[PDB]
């Protein structure tokens, strides 16, 4: 058993980039546009599955098409008649680089100038989708991608506004979710605004803000529990730079960042 | 533990008999109520939901709300995300006063006379 070598006419696969939860992603050549594209298919092993073909069926109805540089655009959706059954696919703007769950976790916590950087063009896409009424609710390191160019790559934006069921986001770790996700409370922007401000902390310390052996304990924090200041957890880095990091990790989004285009101006004030 | 999503793991006065009411706990419909008087209710997103419950997580087609032998119960009709009452995922439940209702983010107290 094996994975297709063309999906539809016009896109053939090449090697697997990485894998998901039930997906694997293929670097492929887009035959039509003379192209490379990033493919999201649901797991070869998988495919025969009634229940994991209709989860990946939505998430392919639901993956929005945002265009700008700092998201991972994507360009087409699809289900491929394959001989084991149908294959849902979604075509993706290749990222040549590594997510910044993968720089944590091998090279250690960024240099101040670097992580302010990376969060800052994190801002200005969460700021265009935003405008584009699309809440990304998923905000975490494993979301953001760094090309080979040093490029900003946020991913895994939903299409927001028969509309299509989405999944619930608080299944996970729970080290990223925002109070008001954890208790079921009203999410708006400022939700982004937290989680950002727990990736922020996390590239800037080399562990996220809260941390526990369940994620009851985890969301419990995030809800009471006041984060400690990123200098007293890692050594050179700013009081100016700490009041950024807890303004967006404030319990109530009233004194957080109201925009990520607020959150993005107080970091370039920092970077100078 | 009560206090966050179920994802994270004798009675009521002023109701007609034989009725009972669901009512938002939290949220930007908190307050919002429905009462259940009929054999079958259904709840969801779909505009024609006889609950209708608009939210991302919740499928068009989450649930019902069905009345046999003198009491209410809760069933899954295939939702994505599930039923869960009392924090607990459920297929079908039989409800009780006081009973919490998780469906999508909706976190709904089911009330019933005495
Ligand atoms: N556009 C792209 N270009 C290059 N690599 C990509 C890519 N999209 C995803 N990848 C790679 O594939 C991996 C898995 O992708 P991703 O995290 O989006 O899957 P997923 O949506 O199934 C996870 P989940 O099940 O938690 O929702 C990434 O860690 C990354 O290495
Ligand atoms: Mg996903």
């Amino acid at each position: 058993m094996t994975t297709p070598s063309h999906l539809s006419d016009r896109y053939e696969l090449g090697e697997i980039l990485g894998f998901g939860g039930m997906s694997e992603v293929h670097l492929a050549r887009d035959l039509r546009e003379h192209r490379d594209v990033a493919v999201k298919v649901l797991r070869a092993d998988l495919a025969r599955d009634p229940s994991f073909y209709l989860r990946f069926r939505r998430e392919a109805q639901n993956a929005a098409a945002l265009n700008h540089p700092a998201i991972v655009a994507v360009y087409d959706t699809g289900e491929a008649e394959t001989p084991a059954g149908p294959l849902p696919y979604i075509v993706m703007e290749y990222v040549d680089g590594v997510t910044l769950r993968d720089i944590v976790h091998t090279e250690g916590p960024m240099t101040p100038k670097r992580a302010i950087e990376v969060i800052a063009d994190a801002c200005q896409a969460l700021n265009f989708s935003h405008q584009n009424g699309i809440i990304h609710r998923d905000v975490k390191p494993a979301n953001i991608m760094i090309s080979a160019t040093n490029a900003v790559k946020v991913m895994d934006f939903g299409i927001a506004r028969n509309s299509v069921t989405q999944t619930a986001a608080v299944i996970g770790t729970a080290q990223y979710l925002s109070p008001e996700q954890a208790r079921g409370d009203s999410v708006d922007a400022r939700s982004d605004v937290y989680s950002l401000g727990c990736v922020l902390y996390e590239v800037l310390t080399g562990e996220p803000p809260f941390t526990g052996d369940s994620p009851v304990s985890v969301a419990y924090q995030h809800v009471r529990e006041d984060p400690i200041p990123p200098s007293a957890r890692h050594e050179g880095l700013s009081a100016d730079l700490d009041a950024v990091v807890l303004k967006a990790l404030a319990k109530n989004p009233e004194n957080r960042y109201q925009t990520a285009a607020e959150m993005r101006a107080d970091l370039v004030r920092v970077h100078n | 533990r009560a206090d966050f999503l179920s994802e994270l793991d004798s009675g009521v006065e002023g109701l007609p008999p034989g009725s009972a009411l669901l009512v938002v706990k939290r949220g930007p419909n908190a307050g919002s109520r429905f009462l259940l008087d009929q054999a079958i209710t259904s709840a969801g997103r779909h505009p024609d939901s006889d609950i209708f419950l608009d939210d991302v997580t919740v499928s068009r087609r989450h649930a019902e709300f069905r009345l046999e032998n003198n009491e209410f119960n809760v069933v899954d009709v295939g939702s994505l995300n599930g039923t869960y009452v009392n924090r607990e995922p459920v297929d079908s439940a039989v409800l009780a006063n006081g009973d919490e209702v998780q469906i999508g983010k909706f976190r709904l107290v089911f009330l019933t006379g005495p």
